[PDB]
RNA sequence: GGGCGUCCGUGAUUUUUUACUGUGACUAAAGAAGCGUGACUAAAGCAGUCAUGACUGAAUUAGAAAGCAUGGGAUAACAAAGGAGCAGUUUUAAAGGUCUAUUGGAGAUUAUGGAGCUG
RNA sequence: GAUCUGGUUGAUUCUGCCAGUAGUCAUAUGCUUGUUUCAAGGACUUAGCCAUGCAUGCCUCAGAAUCACUGCAGCAGGAAUCUGCGCAUGGCUCAUUACAUCAGACGUAAUCUGCCGCAAAAAUCUUGCGGUCCGCAAAAUUGGAUAACUUGGCGAAACGCCAAGCUAAUACAUGAACCAACCGGGUGUCUCCAGAGACGCCCAGCGAAUGAAUGACAAAACCAAUGCCUGCAGUAACACCCAGCAGUGUUGACUCAAUUCAUUCCGUGCGAAAGCCGGCCCGGCGUCUUUUGACGAACAACUGCCCUAUCAGCUGGUGAUGGCCGUGUAGUGGACUGCCAUGGCGUUGACGGGAGCGGGGGAUUAGGGUUCGAUUCCGGAGAGGGAGCCUGAGAAAUAGCUACCACUUCUACGGAGGGCAGCAGGCGCGCAAAUUGCCCAAUGUCAAAACAAAACGAUGAGGCAGCGAAAAGAAAUAGAGUUUUCAAUGGGGGAUAUUUAAACCCAUCCAAUAUCGAGUAACAAUUGGAGGACAAGUCUGGUGCCAGCACCCGCGGUAAUUCCAGCUCCAAAAGCGUAUAUUA
């Protein structure tokens, strides 16, 4: 009862359910990017709708405000960090033309299909999931992972992987057995 | 038990407070002492704090001062003359502060015999009373009615709260205010 | 007669996190405030890492090793607060309790000349029987011949080992202050001006060493030197200077950045 | 040894507030906003990061009205007035008359005088 | 994202509601659910009733051990009981409650305040020996009683009891001369001078009572007493002992702090515990008094607060507003007795009635707002209702007492007990809420108390786990290629182990010489829809205004875009319907 870990929601339903135009565009992106159900599309929507806010309430504040210069760029760091712009776009009015496949293209689901360690993007999202890709020699297993600008000189297979110089995997290695008992 | 509390008090509205507590401890009373004339009797109170208060009940003597002299003198309460709440009180012969009461005005002749040397010789040596007498006088009512035996006086201390009966002697408009109420 | 704190309602600048246990070490009655101490077993296992829990934190103090104004305190619950001289003999540490500029406590290190010495600010000033005029001091002092010329707002140099107020420091327009309370609580400034209001709160003006002005209530201020050169006792690493937000926000990331 | 001008506290002299507005002073955490930080991500959390110990971090901000200080005087407000219901300044010497400081101290008497009183 | 859309007509513009729609850390229910992380969880109805167990006790080197208890060869462990603190906190609950509580801000100069911090401290004709009141002495070698225990027991019992015999103290009581001060008042003989000294006696401590005094201030002439000069140069004050040993408290303000003297405190105050250890004289403690900081308590009230007029007057004999003496209090005060006055509140909503803890805060929100707050933190209140107390520094205490009312358990009928709105549970009540679980390892609290050593303080506070689709994070149910193969790794089984107080979980792992495993991957996704709003069938079978659907419009009358079904699609997806509140 006394228990003060905190907790809230990262994603929204959104308003009118049955819009055709909507439920097109994210049929799309669930394809183009692999996605399991339309809620991952929705908290990249208040992801990025949270930037879309503050970086429209830095810009009723004059410039040479305390809270402009500080606070927003921090917000201008973290699009640079995460590959969300890149390193022209510095004004500040380019994260109100940030886009949902914006974000979407700096999972790692994305870049292991980009990258090269895939043939698709439902090649990446079993490879993440069944613990074959490092970033960092860190073997990540999310695939809403958003990769660094930093990280992707260093995504690569695990050390542990079989793909990498890791033992085999399953199918071989119950066929080993049973190669073993004759 | 007797309290203190404004709770049953109504309102300046004229309204009614209703009660949501049950009685404290520390809004308590306690009934009245009582004092009056006797052979002393008393019984300590256990106060807040552990302090204790003494009930005065009965108390026949007190220090009483005479304040142009600047002294005071351990004399015998004699009677209760007048208290300003009520004669009822003076009938039952209360003690409470402010009452007037009859002393005993034998220490104090004594002692303005022994100090300022007058009567109502001895020390030929130690005339330190010529150095004295001289500026100072002595009211007239006050030496009337100390030769006269009994000296009106007023009670200064709570008795119920003290367990004394000290007090000072009428002078002044004072005296002659309380002269005029008596007779 | 409260016995315990819970740890939301512990003081802020303790830093107990809140999801380790409901309560806090109430800190007993003593020399320093209950809002305004750290009791000792924050400072041997919180804020020193001598003991990793409360259970190791006893055999520390219980055993007469830690020495707060060069007497043993064996209580975790004691309430050591601002300019008290913590020892430890057996590690060759010794601390002072002081403010940084962010309103924290902070442990300045000390040497053994630097930790005889202490500083008190008078609170009261009275006469006790005989006709001995002591003065009240905040941390729970009462010296019983002090200097005559001390004041109410006045701060006396004390040396804890011989217990002889060795000095005076006079709280007039131009000395330098620690601020002890307050949003300004933990800079440091000359006094500008001081604004009296019998009846209510002396305002003080005060002026730091880069020149920002700022000011808060006078039984806040806490005279330490005759100037901001001449400070009778050693400060914290920032030294009363409040650095901008923005511009304390871009060193960390430069620093962090040329680390690596 | 005079002038100048401050500081502190005390007396004598004839009186202007309120709303508003700008700055301050005080105002518990948890919660909100957010600065750092790859707890594998995130919801979190305040931690940690790096090659016989090192730099340590836990920045900051909004939080109702009323209370405190101070300056700005537009707009408004409270109050009072109702205009016959009304509010001569200095130089000079003269008359009468009123209840503290020095003379070594302290006590008690004692005229002169300062400044004020009115014709 | 400061957004709307169906429904009144033959059509059209409106008004206006109903209906859709998206939230809720908001509850309930239905159908489903493989992994992990984080969590709320008998508040709503009944502050209803409770079986059983448990929730508050403390011993060090340092108060009291002759267990007829234990080792050891008197030293150590010590059950038990006196003693000292604690049980007034914590925890639960939200019934009461509108000049109350509560918030921000002040006040206590109107007051109490154990533990804790820094300090203070010169009162007291006591002992020993000899003589009958005195003498000589000095590390003052003080006195009586109770527990445990033994004996005899009473009683059906009772967290019930009796009598006798023993014995402790840091329990209770008594009591310290001289070493050992300064300072002051009142006062009788004796050397001096024309008032001064010596000696003698009574009294002179901290606290308390009453009275008095301090607690500041903001030019000469003459007589008496007196000061230095050899008439007045110059000057702290004071007849020697001390020629500066307070002429000077604090506040915005005090009748306060403190000091002087007058009187006297009769137990309702004051030991150097007549105390305990340790080191080889000194050092740790432990305690009276006094005093103040601190942690608090109690009171006072500046501004603020849901609906109600089908509530317009409220209060005042028996206190209502004020005044005078008192009383009572810890203190202020109509709090209260006596007496006098005639007030006080109200259409700027009094008074009465209804809703119910108050904030911090939550939900939604362009802005203005509209709502919720039993619930973790703060405060207030209560312990079955209602009182009244004791003890203590603090209680009007409830795992304290007394009584009544309502229920209630044991009895051998004589009697004796109960109080879960503590934690688990139980029965009821309801739409509605878990284990009669493990542990002090952490967080703390208490306290005679560091840990260790024969030798582990208590804790249903609080953690931990079990139940747990309240609500939140992260996420499987496949990939890749030429009918046909190749790789994967979880769910799950398990460990040299790791976590953990112990397990669990998660994490790591299928050889490190040497570790099980997918194919219909049967290890199988569901919940609501397909006329419109509102995304998605002019498909097929059945029924025939029937059965049913439909939030609203409407479907169904033998060719049903709407029912009952099969197929196929759509939507969200380990979720998704429905109902009632509530915001947009
Ligand atoms: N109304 C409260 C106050 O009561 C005082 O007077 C009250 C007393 O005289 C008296 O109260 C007595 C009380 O003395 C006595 N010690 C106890 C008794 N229970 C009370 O009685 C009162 O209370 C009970 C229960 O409510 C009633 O049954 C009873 O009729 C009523 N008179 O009755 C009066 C109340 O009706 C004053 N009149 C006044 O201060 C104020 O009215
Ligand atoms: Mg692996
Ligand atoms: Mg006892
Ligand atoms: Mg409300
Ligand atoms: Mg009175
Ligand atoms: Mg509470
Ligand atoms: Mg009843
Ligand atoms: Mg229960
Ligand atoms: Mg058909
Ligand atoms: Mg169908």
């Amino acid at each position: 009862m006394r228990n003060y870990n905190n907790f809230n929601r990262v994603w929204k339903a959104p308003r009118r359910p049955f819009e055709k135009e909507r439920l097109d565009r994210e049929m799309k992106l669930c394809g183009q990017y692999g996605l399991r159900c339309k809620r991952e599309i929705w908290r990249v929507n208040m992801t990025l709708s949270k930037m879309r806010r503050t970086a429209r309430l830095l810009l009723t504040l004059p410039e040479n405000h305390p809270r402009r210069l500080l606070e927003g760029s921090a917000i201008m760091r973290r699009c640079h960090e995460y590959g969300f712009l890149d390193e022209e776009k510095d004004k500040l009015d380019y994260v109100l033309s940030l886009t949902v496949p914006d974000i979407l293209e700096r999972r790692l689901q994305t870049i292991v299909f980009k990258a090269g360690l895939a043939k698709s993007v439902h090649h990446a999202r079993v490879l993440i999931q069944q613990r074959h890709i490092a970033v960092a020699k860190q073997i990540v297993t999310i695939p809403s992972f958003i990769v660094r600008v930093s990280s992707e000189r260093h995504i690569a297979f695990a050390d542990a992987s079989p793909f990498g110089n890791g033992r085999p995997g399953r199918v071989k290695r119950v066929r080993a057995k049973a190669a073993k008992r004759h | 038990g007797i309290v203190r509390s404004r709770l049953h008090k109504r309102k300046i509205t004229g309204g009614k407070t209703k009660i949501h507590r049950k009685r404290m401890k520390a809004e308590l009373g306690r009934l009245p002492a009582n004092t009056r004339l006797g052979a002393r009797r008393v019984s300590p109170v256990r106060a807040r704090g552990g302090n204790f208060k003494i009930r005065a009940l009965r108390l026949d003597t007190g220090n009483f001062a005479w304040a142009s002299e600047a002294i005071a003198h351990r004399v015998r309460l004699l009677d209760v003359v007048y208290n300003a709440t009520s004669n009822e009180l003076v009938r039952t012969k209360t003690l409470v502060k402010n009452c007037i009461v009859a002393v005993d005005a034998a220490p104090f002749k004594r002692w303005y015999a022994k100090h300022y040397g007058i009567d109502l010789a001895s020390p030929k040596l130690q005339r330190e009373w010529i150095r004295r007498r001289r500026n100072h006088r002595v009211e007239k009512a006050i030496a009337d009615q100390l030769r006269e035996g009994r000296v009106l006086a007023r009670i200064t201390s709570r008795p119920g709260q003290s367990g004394r009966a000290d007090g000072i002697l009428l002078e002044g408009a004072e005296l002659q205010f309380y002269l005029k109420r008596l007779e | 007669a409260k016995k315990h704190l819970k740890r939301l309602y512990a003081p802020k600048d303790w830093m107990l996190s809140k999801l380790t246990g409901v309560f806090a070490p109430r800190p007993r009655p003593g020399p320093h405030k209950l809002r305004e101490c750290l009791p000792l077993l924050v400072i041997i296992r919180n804020r020193l890492k001598y003991a990793l829990n409360a259970r190791e934190g006893e055999m520390i103090l219980r055993q007469g090793l830690v020495h707060v104004d060069n007497h043993p305190r064996r209580d975790g619950k004691y309430p050591a607060g601002f300019m008290d001289v913590v020892e430890i003999p057996k590690t060759g540490d010794r601390f002072r309790l002081m403010y940084d500029v962010k309103g924290r406590f902070a442990l300045v290190s000390l040497s053994e000349a630097e930790a005889q010495i202490k500083l008190m600010k008078v609170v009261n000033l009275y006469t006790a029987t005989g006709r001995v005029p002591v003065a009240v001091t905040h941390d729970g002092h009462r010296i019983r011949y002090p200097d005559p010329h001390t004041s109410i707002g006045d701060t006396i140099v004390y040396n804890v080992k011989e217990k002889k107020c060795v000095d005076l420091i006079k709280n007039r327009q131009g000395k330098a202050v620690i601020v002890t309370g307050g949003a300004n609580r933990g800079r440091i400034g000359e006094i500008v001006k001081v604004e009296c209001h019998p009846g209510a709160f002396n305002i003080a003006h005060l002026k730091d060493a880069s020149g920002a002005e700022f000011a808060t209530r006078a039984a806040n201020i806490f005279v330490i030197g005759k100037d901001l050169n001449h400070l009778q006792v050693t400060v914290p690493k920032q030294q009363g200077l409040r650095m901008n937000v923005i511009q304390e926000r871009e060193e960390r990331l430069i620093a962090a950045e040329a680390r690596k």
